[PDB]
């Protein structure tokens, strides 16, 4: 009569590494590293992302004509740019503190596009029909949907001074532009004053802009330049524009709402009818595992990114079916 | 292993023991068979469950983390942001891989120890009423029916009850 | 997590 | 006759966690995590902190009238601001590179407030009595203690040009201001020149300031603005001011000494007659433990901050009094 | 535990042994009592003292660290500074908690090993002049007075001196 | 140590065993001598080689890392860059020193375990044909020539072959 | 007859630390910490470094006369500055975005110094012989080798407008300067126009510079200032200079090639005929060890820097020859 | 630190 | 790395 003591064994082919030995076949084990995604852009906690289509942030914010127009009000969980964004700034020039603006938009969860300065109504004694071929649409020369190219009317550019009081109860993103002709002849033909200036003030913002005329290499067949500026007008505060030339005036502005967990990602994937808690530029992750090796860029509640190819924890025994 | 049982003086595992990690095999007149030890298996499961769960718990939820952009005159800040991201990534990859290796080693050792401890528990219960025939087995110096076997398995083996007969067979 | 490796375990 | 081998046991109820098991009662154990503070602001290695009272850094440096005046010379181990600092910049405008200035002050251990440009003596042919209601004191309209509002005298604002040579043997923080009237009428009534300018130079500093006139939303009942500037004048170097208007001149400046281990903290607690080696905004820590979960902001020699609620090391045995 | 002594074949601890971590209890004609083993207790104390002290030493003094401020047009730099502070904090919280857990496990194992080693040392000293009656106890096959007991405790037990009498009682 | 062999019941090492980590010494009529056990030495070497190599592998190549410069109006960014460099340095110094300490402890324990396991393997091979005379040595109850010794060393000891003679000498 | 089980021992005196015990003598062990360097500057993967001799980056790029002239084309693996660099900016003034420029140069692997605007040929009707004593060479007053001080000729400073088209197929670093006289008398004597201006444009760069006249403390016996500017002209793009005074024109520019693994280090050591895979400011490291405690600054493939004095791994046994 | 848990220890 | 501590090892 005999009794023996022994241990479990099974057919498993799971292998784990240890310090003293690599590649040990074990009976049981747990994988801690997520490596699978669904290859789709999804809703994040039930909220769809903001897709900019053919535009980047600049093209969308300035109102590039080539980009399909979005609904007046939007709410999102994250912003998606496409890698090949052909439509951005269409009239050559610098967009000041653009990166800072993107970083601001990274915590915005909603916008309302509203007419801050109505077209035919706000700039009397000035022309508002200025267009350009650098910003073409359907072949014809056009211009930014959110801005207005003010020029001389009937041989004169009278000093304008207009203002907006923010009664939206939220921050209002106001954008404008400053035009820089390549010569003084064009400066006179457009704004009738060689010593022009633009002034923009709020309670906490205070800037003055002066035309700087010089011949420049052609960009998008333009020797002139256009510098783009922006400011966030606090609730209740007032913004004042004052100019006698060169002002690319605001026409539409954005009432903004703040949120958490958002961000801007560059992605190729397509939006699908699906929901997730974790979104990467390559696809959505549905996992409760502590690590992932899919992508460093994550939106939502995601596992920690690591470079590892394998993170497998043994729980069972050294497997010896022999 | 560290305690010398698994892949040691007990060469291999039992595909035939399907209801636990550690267990017994017996052979007597009534027949033979496998029966796992639940007290030890359930202790090991509790332990390793708590180990896995802590490895998961120590890693917090990774909330939103996306890239930033910098203009052509902010190369230093761009490289510093990159330096930060790469540093943190190195450190976490290192930490994860190392923790998994260490804990794997300790887990195999833990199992080895459980098997050895079970063996020793049985040995100390049986004393000289049986002999160690190697490979983790005991040969009784007396008849051990199903009831006797079960008394051994649930830790209530009655040594004096079989001491005489065993002494006689051992001679 | 729960390790349901055997069917008589308690959790 | 018998002898037994055994181990210690005691009544202890200390519990520690392990990997395989949580909550194990042990005979002995060491706590590594400090969680206690005295709730007071203390001396740090025998040196009292700099308390700004009702002021923040800006209000103290500009010389806001509402803030009790400090002794001429001070030395400290750290700087304390109160959360509700009502008195800062009292006349609306931007304080340029303010954050950088705070960071400079973070390694300053002493100041001496001295008269760099004496009031009645340095700006002849100009008025020096300018005051405002935005900077009121005891009801009456007043002005910064460290600055001087130079205006026109007897219908004229002659070009001034004054200088200071630094013979303190230390860095000298010099502050000044540039005023921006809302209209040209006020510009003329104050400085008698519509094309005014201010110039400030040292061996390594070189800046020119131009008035920018425009109507602005009222801030503290002021449509005008005042921009504040600063520079650190190296030992032996000379600073030169030159202007024909809009200069808010320096009157008092600061001779500064550098030190180590200092910093600026926002705190509610009160100063007491006590000494410590480690100070947090919530209170002082007296411990030699390696960790603390009290506050991330520390001044001095402190334990490392962690989020942990518990860090207890076992030293004794598994306690089984049964 | 890993070595099977503490909470193992030696079920519980002794509230009555107040002068050490590991020790003895004896019973003879002259009476009974507890006496800790200092050689092993003092070795364990040295070890664990060095462990605690290294855990403290590896953490450097945290010198002054305060927040910075950024204007409304420096959001990126503010978020990068925050990212740095939060990253370092995560890593140190992780490191601290993990190190304490690991070392706690190893400390309990260390104690278990010390008790087992002491037991084995005694067993090998006594050989067949006594019998293992379980629970970490030995029953002598001979009279063992205070001097004999002490010879066992300080590792100088004279086996041949009692070999005959033991052989007779063991029969 | 943790398993009680090295610096334990086997007090010291052998300067005379020059061809391995663990081994034997024998004494019979034909003479005496040392001979290392290759199966265990080679297993230990494999293990520790893999340990060292992983400690090296887990540390990636440190590519170019140089300082940056900042003007007098960028003190915050300079201090943030410094904060980053010092933080990463603290963390890596900590990680390196701790990993080396932990692994050293485990390595000594590993050796201790190998020696104990070898001893137990021999003991279980010999059974009652020899007696444990302490210090890791066995005294045969029978004549054990070079061939017998080698059978013990390469794990093929024939217990029944010497059982009778041993029984007689043991009486 | 007897057989004993035992373990190795040897004469080794290697000591390692453990957690429970410090300073344990062992039979075998591996050192993981590299602490040795050869004290020399070496080639890095077969490519010699760029040594600036008496110059820093500024002095080399501007063309300080005191610094021996380098070959027209250079390629390197890293850049070395000496601690005591006496020759940098020789005419007092600010070098704008200098730090950013250094950071750009940190990934440059080659330059070609070529004449972008030939001296006698590009600025007709202007003098090009301007020199100064602040930039002296061999006793005589001189000037930057890469820049040209344009002044009035025959009592007149006609408006100049010159341009360069980049056909190098690489980025071209262009540097220039803007002079600021201490008084209007000198401004007139040099540039004959009190209302002078300088304009520099490319497809993506657009800046205008105005003289700012004021008396300043003497630096290198100069009360005037000279501000230095730079831009990277993309392949195919055109840069345009236009001015009627104060322009310190470009004469030589740099065609630049990008590379990886480079950097700028400050070192004392000397270049030797040797090669390495890892270079530090103190000397070169030849090791495959995972750590080093030699220096935090490394170029190439180097071990990770740690503060540790010792990192020794045991592999053998506790050594007990007793 | 010192672990004064018993009164005959050496430190 | 390779630990050539004895001369009959395999690596
Ligand atoms: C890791 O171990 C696995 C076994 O668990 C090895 O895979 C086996 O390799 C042998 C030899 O080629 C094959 O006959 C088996 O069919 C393999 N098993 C499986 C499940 O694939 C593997 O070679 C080892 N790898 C390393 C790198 O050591
Ligand atoms: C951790 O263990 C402690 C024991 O050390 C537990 O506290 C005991 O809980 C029982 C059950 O409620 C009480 O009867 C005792 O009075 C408690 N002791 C003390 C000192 O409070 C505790 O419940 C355990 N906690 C967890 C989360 O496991
Ligand atoms: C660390 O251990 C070494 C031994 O490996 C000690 O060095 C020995 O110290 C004794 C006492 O002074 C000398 O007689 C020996 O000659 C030393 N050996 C060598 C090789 O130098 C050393 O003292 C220990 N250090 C610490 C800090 O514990
Ligand atoms: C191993 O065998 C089990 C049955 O015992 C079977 O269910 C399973 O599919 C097999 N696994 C693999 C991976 O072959
Ligand atoms: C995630 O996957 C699990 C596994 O099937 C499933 O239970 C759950 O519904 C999934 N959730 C989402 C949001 O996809
Ligand atoms: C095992 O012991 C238990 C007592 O705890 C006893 O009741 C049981 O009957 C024994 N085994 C069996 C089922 O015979
Ligand atoms: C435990 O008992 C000791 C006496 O042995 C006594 O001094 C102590 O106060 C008790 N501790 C607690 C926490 O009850
Ligand atoms: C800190 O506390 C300890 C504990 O009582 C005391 O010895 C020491 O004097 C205290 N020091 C200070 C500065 O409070
Ligand atoms: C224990 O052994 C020591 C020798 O080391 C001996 O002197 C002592 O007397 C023994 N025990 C006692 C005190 O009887
Ligand atoms: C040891 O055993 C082997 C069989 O594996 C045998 O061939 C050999 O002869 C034995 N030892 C010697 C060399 O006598
Ligand atoms: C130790 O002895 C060996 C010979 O066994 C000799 O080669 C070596 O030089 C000695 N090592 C030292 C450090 O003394
Ligand atoms: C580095 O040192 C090793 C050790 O001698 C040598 O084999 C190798 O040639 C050296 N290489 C260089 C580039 O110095």
């Amino acid at each position: 009569d005999t009794i023996c003591i022994g241990y479990h064994a099974n057919n498993s082919t799971d292998t784990v590494d240890t310090v003293l030995e690599k590649n040990v076949t074990v009976t049981h084990s747990v994988n801690l590293l997520e490596d699978s995604h669904n290859g789709k852009l999804c809703r994040l906690k039930g909220i769809a992302p903001l897709q900019l289509g053919k535009c980047n942030i600049a093209g969308w914010l300035l109102g590039n004509p080539e980009c399909d127009p979005l609904l007046p009000v939007r709410s999102w969980s994250y912003i998606v740019e496409t890698p090949n964004s052909e439509n951005g700034i269409c009239y050559p020039g610098d967009f000041i503190d653009y990166e800072e603006l993107r970083e601001q938009l990274s915590s915005v969860s909603s916008f309302e596009r509203f007419e801050i300065f109505p077209k035919e109504s706000s700039w009397p004694n000035h022309n508002t029909n200025g267009v350009t071929a650098a910003c073409s649409h359907e072949g014809k020369s056009s211009f930014y949907r959110n801005l207005l190219w003010l020029t001389e009317k009937e041989g004169s550019y009278p000093k304008l001074k207009n203002s907006y009081v923010n009664k939206k109860g939220k921050e209002v993103l106001v954008l404008w532009g400053i035009h820089h002709p390549p010569n003084s002849k064009e400066q006179q033909n457009l704004y009738q004053n060689e010593n022009a200036y633009v002034s923009v003030v709020t309670s906490n913002y205070n800037r003055r802009f002066t035309p700087e005329i010089a011949e420049r290499p052609k960009v998008r067949d333009q020797a002139g330049r256009m510098n783009y500026y922006w400011t966030l007008l606090k609730p209740g505060d007032t913004i004042i524009f004052e100019a006698n030339g060169n002002l690319i005036a605001p026409m539409y502005a954005f009432a903004l709402s703040r949120g958490f967990g958002s961000g801007i990602i560059t992605s190729n994937a397509s939006m699908h009818e699906c929901n997730t808690k974790c979104q990467t530029p390559l696809g959505a992750i549905n996992s409760s595992l502590p690590y992932q090796n899919i992508h460093p860029v994550t939106i939502g509640e995601c596992p920690k990114y690591v470079r590892s190819a394998k993170l497998r924890m043994v729980t069972g025994l050294r497997n010896i079916p022999s | 292993g560290l305690f010398g049982a698994i892949a040691g003086f007990i060469e291999g595992g039992w595909t035939g023991m399907i209801d636990g990690w550690y267990g017994y095999h017996h052979q007597n007149e009534q027949g033979s068979g496998y029966a796992a030890d639940q007290k030890s298996t359930q202790n090991a499961i509790n332990g390793i469950t708590n180990k896995v769960n802590t490895v998961i718990e120590k890693m917090n939820i990774q909330f939103t983390a996306v890239g930033k952009e910098f203009n052509k005159l902010e190369k230093r800040m761009e490289n510093l942001n990159k330096k930060v991201d790469d540093g943190f990534l190195d450190i976490w990859t290192y930490n994860a891989e190392l923790l998994v290796l260490l804990e794997n080693e300790r887990t195999l050792d833990f199992h080895d120890s459980n098997v050895k401890n079970l063996y020793e528990k049985v040995k100390s219960q049986l004393k000289n009423n049986a002999k160690e025939i190697g490979n983790g087995c005991f040969e009784f110096y007396h008849k051990c029916d199903n009831e006797c076997m079960e008394s051994v398995r649930n830790g209530t083996y009655d040594y004096p009850k079989y001491s005489e007969e065993s002494k006689l067979n051992r001679e | 997590r729960a390790l349901e490796y055997f069917e008589w375990l308690s959790x």
